[PDB]
RNA sequence: AAACACAAA
RNA sequence: AAACCAUAGUUAUGACGAUUGCUCUUUCCCGUGCUGGAUCGAGUAACCCAAUGGAGCUUACUAUUCUUGGUCCAUGGAUU
RNA sequence: AGUCUCCCACCAAUUCGUAUGCGGAAAACGUAAUGAGAUUUAAAAAAAUUGUUUAAAUCAACUCAUUAAGGAGGAUGCCC
C-alpha cells in the first residue's frame, strides 16, 4: 500500500474562493495518481497562525469530500482525508485547535522559529512535523529532542515534490533533508509528494531512487511508506474519531471495515454506526461451529 | 554526537612558464621559482567563489548541492598561499577533484592547485604545516652555500 | 566589579588558557553558600472484613475456574466414551447417571436470560437510546462508555493476533487486569474462556427494534483497555506510542 | 563469490498529458536521445553526460535502456528528476520507470526482437565464459 | 613512489627537427612534475605507422637523454626512460618489431580502427594499449579482445591530461574512460599524464579522486598506478637488455 | 562534541 | 616549573577487495537422521558512540530492520 | 548512553571500634528461607532512570518485617 499525505489544496486563506479550474486540475491529478497506482491520498490545507479563525464548525472544512470527491470516488476507488498544516512562528494568543483538530483528520505544523518548534514539540498535539524546505532551516536541529518526539509520537515528513518547482530550491531542499535524516536517526520519517498538478508526479520507483540517492536505504523507505504511513493515518484518524484510545466507534468484522478504510459507512455529522442486528445470544460461540 | 569534519590543505603553485629564459636545475632553485608569491588580487571570497563556480561547472547541480552544505575556507593568507578547506568526510573526494580541476582565476592565469594533506582535525593539519615549513628551510639553507 | 573582573581575568590568564571561558559560560559564581545541608473502631472493623472478603473471593474464583476446567474435560471425555453428540441428551444422561458432577457444571440457559436483559437496559439508559436518534452526541457517549462498567457484558472477539481467538462470543463473569473471562456454548462445549487483551479487538452490539431493526456498532481495544479510568474521571493520560496497532491495519 | 554484472536494463516510458498535443507530435529515437542528453546535462555536469547508454526496441512512448551496474543510481536519480521543456512538444514530458531487471527475463509481447537480442547476448555470454 | 610514463615529445615525424623552445618547455614540464612530487619519468614519442622507419640503430631515438637530460638526472635526482607509441590504422607497411623494441624501452600502440584492435590483440609485442581519448573511440570496446589482451599482460593506458585541454572534448574523454573501465573490468588500468605544458600538471590526490569518481575503486587505483607501472618499466628494461 | 555542578533549565 | 601518564586515548579510530561461518526459500543422493554435502537467490541487524581508571544498579536494542535457550492452572487441532 | 551511589593518605579510635542471613574494602550493592500487604495501606494512585513504566483468576515481578559464625548430644525422613 502507498500513501501520499501532502496533496496541496489551491487555497491558503479563508478569504480566497477556489475556481472550477483548480478543482478540475485536482480531479485530474487524483485520477493520475489512481491510474498508475496508489492506495491512500490525504489532501493538505495550509493556514497561518496570526489569522482570525472563523467562529464556525460547518464552514471550517472547504473540502466537501461528499460533494465532489463523492462524485469521484465511486469511479476512482480510493479514499481521501482532510489535513491541516499550522504555520506557527511566534507564540501569539490565537489558539483554537479544539475546533479545527476535531473538524479535520490530521493536524500538522510548520515551524519557522525556535520557540514555536519547542512548543510544538512539547505541548502542541499534532501528528506530523513539516519544515519549510523552500526557506532556510531555523536552527541546528538536535538529536535528543527529535528522538524523544518520535518516541512520544509525532514524526518528521519529507516532501520530494517541492524539488520539482525551481532550480535554486533544490540545493536548500537537499541540505534540509540531509540534516533532518541525520538528526532524526532515520526512525520517524514519512515521505510525501507536494504536487499541485498531475505533471509533477512520479512512480514509487522514482521515489525510492530519489530517497536512496538522498541517503536513506530503500528497504527503510518501503517500510516507512507501508507501515509508518498507515500508522500515522490511524493515529490521526482515531484520535479525532474515537476517544483517547479507549473506545472505538468502528467494529471490524472482516478485512475491509476498518476505521481508516471504511469512510463512506461511518457517519461524520455524528459518530454513530447504524447496522442491522447481526449478534444474538443463541448463536454458537465457536465460529468454526456457528453456521447460518 | 559528533559532526564528522575533514579539513583539506591546498597549495597554489605557479609554474615558471617562460620558454625564452633559461633556468637553473636544482632543488631549492625550483622550490623558490614555484613558491615565489601569490598576486595581490587573492582573498578568501575570491577563491571560494571560484571553487563554487568550478564545482557547479564540473559536477553539476546535485553535485554542488550535496557538496556546498559545509564548504568553508577556515584559514588562508596570501603571503604563503596555504589554505584549509573544511568539508564532510563524504564529499572529500568531490572537493579534491574540484581542486584538481581548477583551471585559473578569473583575472590571474597560469597556476595549479596541489592538495597536500587531508585530515579530520585542524591540530594535525597545523602540525603537518609546521613540519613542511621546517623542511622547506633545510634545502634553502643548504643551497645558500 | 569592573576592575575586580579585570583582576580576576589577569589571574585566570595565568592558570587557564582562555580567560573569558568561565565568564562566558557562567562558571564564576558570585555567591558562596555556607550552610549545613538540610469512631475509628467500626472503620477498622469494616476495612479488615473487606480485606478478608476480598482475599477469600479471590481464592474462590480461582478454585471455581479450576473446577470448571476439570469438569468440562471430564464430561467431554465421558460424552465421547458414550458416543452422545447433542447437549440435550448429554446433560440429561449426566443428571440421571452422575449426580455430583452435575452440580459443578454451569448452565448457559441459566446465565444468558437476565444478564443480557439487565445489561441491555442499563446500557440503553446510560447512552440515552430513545425512539428517535437525533438526540445523540458521540463524544459524551464514548466518554461514558470509557467510564461505563462491563460487568456482565456481551463481547465478541473480532480481531486478534492469534487467528484462533477471533469469533468468540461470551458474557462477562468478572473483569480481570490481564485476561478476559467469558463463557461460550457449542455442541458439547461449555468452556470458560480466558482471552488475553494485549493485541485483541472486541465489539458489542446494542439491539434497537422499535420500528426498524438496527443496532449500534461499537468496539473496544484490549491493548489500551488497561490504562483507563474506573467509574470516575480526571486521570492524566499519557501518549504511549500509538505504534503496536499494526495488526489492526495488517489484517 | 558474486558474478560481475555487465550492465542493467531499464524500462522507460513517456507520460505526456494534453491528448491533443500528445497525438499531435510523434517522438522518435533521436528525440529520446536528445531528451536524455538534455536531462543528463541539466541535472548533472560532465559526470551525467559521460554515462553510457544505448537504445533497444524504441516504440511509441516505449524504449529499453541498458545502463552499467555502477551508474544505475546516477541514471535512476536523473530520470525521475528532469522534465522536458520546449524540445519538440508543446506539453512538457515526464518519464516514469515502469520496472527494472538484471537477468534479461522480461516479456511484454511475443515479438522476436527480444529473441534476437537474447541470441546475440548469449553468443556473447558463452564467449565471455570461454574467453 | 609514483611513475609518469606519458610525457609527449614535441615531434611527430622524423623530418621535422626540434627547436630550443620545445626543449625548454619540456624541461619546464619535467621540473614541474618533479616539483609536484614524482619518482619515475618516461617521456613518450609519437610516430605514425606509415612513416618510413630508418635503417639505423644509433639514430632511432631522437631524444639522447644522456647529453640533454643526463645533467638534470644528476642534479635534481630523477631518471628518464624512452617510450614510443604506434599509431596503427591499416595492416600495411609494417612487420618490424625486433629493431624498434631494442632501441626504445616501452612499446605502445594506438589503434583507430576495428582491424587495429585485432592487430593489437593478436600480433603486437606491446605492453600498453592507448586510445584517442580526445576524439571518439573507433568502434566499440568489448570484453572479447580486452580480456584476451589483459590475460597475457597488456594493460590499458588512460590519459588524464587530455581532459585539461578544452571544454568540449571532456565529454568524449569521460564517455571513453567509463567505457574502457566497464570493459576492462578494472584490472589492467594504468594512468599517464599526456601534458606538454606545465600548466596541466596535477598531484596524486586529485588524479586518484578523479579516477575514483570515474569508476575505479580506491584499491585498484593505487595498486595499479604503482605496481603495474613499475612492472611495465621492469619488463621494458628486461626486453632492452636481455 | 565529550566530560563536569547542593548550578541553570 | 613541573608532576605528561593508556597492550584505543582527546572532536582520530579511515578506504575498498577477498575467505569461512550464521537464518529461510526453489533442487539431487546414501540410511530415516546426523552444526551429512553441493548449485538459483535475499539479508549481517538495532541502541548507538569513548575524553582519567574500576565496581554495583537502573534504563534503550534485536517485526521480510542477523540470532539463541527454557517456561507458560494462554488459546488452536489430533490420539489415548 | 544516564541531572544514580562509592573507592582512588593514615589513625587500639570525638576517626559511622558495625562479631548483626550469606559474599563484599565500601556501595540508592548481588542473592537465599518464611509470613503479610494494596490511595480501606509501613509505603507506589484519582535521590536517579524510564514511550508503555509493580501487582490487584493462579503463576511471574516490586516493596517491607525476621533468620549472628563454629564445635557437641537427642528425635524424625531417605540409600542403607
Ligand atoms: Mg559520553
Ligand atoms: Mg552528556
Ligand atoms: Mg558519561
Amino acid at each position: 500500500m502507498l500513501v501520499d499525505l501532502n496533496v496541496p489544496w489551491p487555497q491558503n486563506s479563508y478569504a480566497d474562493k477556489v475556481t472550477s479550474q483548480a478543482v478540475n486540475n485536482l480531479i485530474k491529478t487524483l485520477s493520475t495518481l489512481h491510474m498508475l497506482g496508489y492506495t491512500h491520498i490525504a489532501i493538505n490545507f495550509t493556514v497561518n497562525h496570526s489569522e482570525k479563525f472563523p467562529n464556525d464548525v460547518k464552514l471550517l472544512n472547504p473540502i466537501d469530500i461528499k460533494r465532489r470527491f463523492g462524485e469521484l470516488m465511486d469511479r476512482t476507488g480510493l479514499k481521501l482525508y482532510s489535513r491541516i498544516t499550522l504555520i506557527i512562528d511566534d507564540p501569539s494568543k490565537g489558539q483554537s485547535l479544539s475546533k479545527i483538530s476535531q473538524a479535520f483528520d490530521i493536524v500538522a505544523a510548520l515551524p519557522i522559529s525556535e520557540k514555536g518548534l519547542t512548543l510544538s514539540t512539547t505541548n502542541l498535539d499534532i501528528d506530523l512535523l513539516t519544515f519549510q524546505y523552500g526557506s532556510r532551516l531555523p536552527t541546528f536541529l538536535k538529536h535528543k529532542s527529535i528522538c524523544s518526539c518520535v518516541n512520544r509520537g509525532v514524526k518528521l515528513e519529507i516532501v520530494y515534490g517541492y524539488a520539482l518547482r525551481d532550480v535554486q530550491a533544490r540545493r536548500q531542499f537537499v541540505s534540509n533533508v540531509r540534516s533532518v535524516i541525520r538528526s532524526s536517526r532515520s526512525r520517524g520519517i514519512v515521505i510525501g509528494s507536494g504536487a499541485m498538478s498531475p505533471l509533477e508526479c512520479r512512480n514509487i520507483l522514482g521515489v525510492t531512487s530519489l530517497i536512496k540517492n538522498l541517503g536513506l536505504p530503500s528497504d527503510r523507505c518501503s517500510k516507512a511508506m507501508g507501515d509508518l504511513a498507515s500508522l500515522v493515518l490511524l493515529n490521526g484518524r482515531l484520535r479525532n474519531k474515537s476517544h483517547k484510545q479507549t473506545i472505538v466507534t468502528g467494529g471490524g468484522s472482516g478485512n475491509g471495515d476498518d476505521v481508516v478504510n471504511d469512510v463512506q459507512g461511518i457517519d461524520d455529522v455524528q459518530t454513530i454506526k447504524v447496522v442491522k442486528r447481526s449478534m444474538d445470544a443463541e448463536q454458537l460461540g465457536h465460529a468454526s461451529k456457528r453456521h447460518k | 554526537v559528533r559532526l564528522k569534519s575533514r579539513y583539506i590543505l591546498f597549495e597554489i603553485i605557479f609554474p615558471p612558464t617562460d620558454t625564452n629564459v633559461e633556468e637553473s636545475v636544482s632543488k631549492a632553485d625550483i622550490l623558490l621559482s614555484h613558491h615565489r608569491a601569490s598576486p595581490a588580487d587573492v582573498s578568501i571570497k575570491s577563491i571560494l567563489q571560484e571553487i563554487r563556480r568550478s564545482l557547479s561547472l564540473n559536477l553539476g547541480d546535485y553535485g554542488s548541492a550535496k557538496c556546498n552544505s559545509l564548504l568553508q575556507l577556515k584559514y588562508f593568507s596570501n603571503k604563503t598561499s596555504t589554505g584549509i578547506i573544511r568539508c564532510h568526510r563524504e564529499d572529500c573526494d568531490l572537493v579534491i577533484m574540484a581542486l584538481m580541476l581548477m583551471s585559473k582565476i578569473g583575472d590571474v592565469d597560469g597556476l595549479i592547485v596541489n592538495p597536500v594533506k587531508v585530515s579530520g582535525t585542524i591540530k594535525k593539519i597545523e602540525q603537518f604545516a609546521m613540519r613542511r615549513n621546517s623542511k622547506i628551510l633545510n634545502i634553502i639553507k643548504c643551497s645558500q652555500s | 566589579d569592573r576592575t575586580q573582573t579585570f583582576i580576576k581575568d589577569c589571574l585566570f590568564t595565568k592558570c587557564l588558557e582562555d580567560p573569558e571561558k568561565p565568564f562566558n559560560e557562567n562558571r564564576f559564581q558570585d555567591t558562596l553558600l555556607l550552610l549545613p545541608t538540610d469512631e475509628s473502631a467500626d472503620k477498622q472493623l469494616e476495612k479488615r472484613d473487606y480485606q478478608r472478603i476480598n482475599k477469600n473471593s479471590k481464592i474462590a474464583l480461582r478454585e471455581y475456574i479450576n473446577n470448571c476446567k476439570k469438569n468440562t474435560k471430564k464430561c467431554l471425555k465421558l460424552a465421547y466414551e458414550n458416543k452422545i453428540t447433542d447437549k440435550e441428551d448429554l446433560l440429561h444422561y449426566i443428571e440421571e447417571k452422575h449426580p455430583t458432577i452435575y452440580e459443578s457444571l454451569p448452565q448457559y440457559v441459566d446465565f444468558v436470560p437476565m444478564y443480557k436483559e439487565l445489561w441491555i437496559n442499563y446500557i440503553k439508559e446510560l447512552l440515552n437510546i430513545t425512539k428517535n436518534l437525533k438526540t445523540f452526541n458521540g463524544s459524551l457517549a464514548l466518554l461514558k462508555l470509557s467510564m461505563a462498567d462491563y460487568n456482565g457484558a456481551l463481547l465478541r472477539v473480532t480481531k486478534s493476533k492469534n487467528k484462533t481467538l477471533i469469533g468468540l462470543q461470551g458474557i462477562v463473569i468478572w473483569d480481570s487486569q490481564k485476561f478476559f473471562i467469558m463463557i461460550v456454548k457449542g455442541n458439547i462445549i461449555d468452556e470458560i474462556k480466558c482471552i488475553p487483551k494485549k493485541g485483541t479487538v472486541f465489539q458489542f452490539e446494542i439491539p434497537i427494534s422499535d420500528d426498524d431493526d438496527s443496532a449500534l456498532r461499537y468496539s473496544i481495544l484490549g491493548d489500551r483497555f488497561k490504562y483507563r479510568s474506573v467509574d470516575r474521571a480526571g486521570r492524566k493520560f499519557k501518549s504511549r506510542r500509538c505504534d503496536d496497532m499494526l495488526y489492526y491495519i495488517q489484517n | 563469490k558474486k558474478t560481475f554484472r555487465e550492465w542493467q536494463y531499464f524500462k522507460l516510458s513517456i507520460t505526456s498529458f494534453d491528448q491533443d498535443v500528445d497525438d499531435a507530435h510523434a517522438i522518435d529515437q533521436m528525440t529520446w536521445r536528445q531528451w536524455l542528453n538534455n536531462a543528463l546535462k541539466r541535472s548533472y555536469g560532465i559526470f551525467g553526460e559521460g554515462v553510457e547508454y544505448s537504445f533497444l526496441h524504441v516504440d511509441d512512448k516505449l524504449a529499453y535502456i541498458r545502463v552499467n551496474h555502477a551508474d544505475k543510481d546516477t541514471f535512476s536519480s536523473s530520470i525521475s528528476t528532469y522534465i522536458s521543456t520546449d524540445e519538440l512538444v508543446g506539453s512538457p514530458l515526464t518519464v516514469s520507470i515502469l520496472q527494472e531487471s538484471s537477468s534479461l527475463r522480461l516479456l511484454e509481447v511475443t515479438d522476436d526482437d527480444r529473441l534476437w537480442l537474447k541470441k546475440v547476448m548469449e553468443e556473447e555470454e558463452q564467449d565471455c565464459k570461454c574467453i
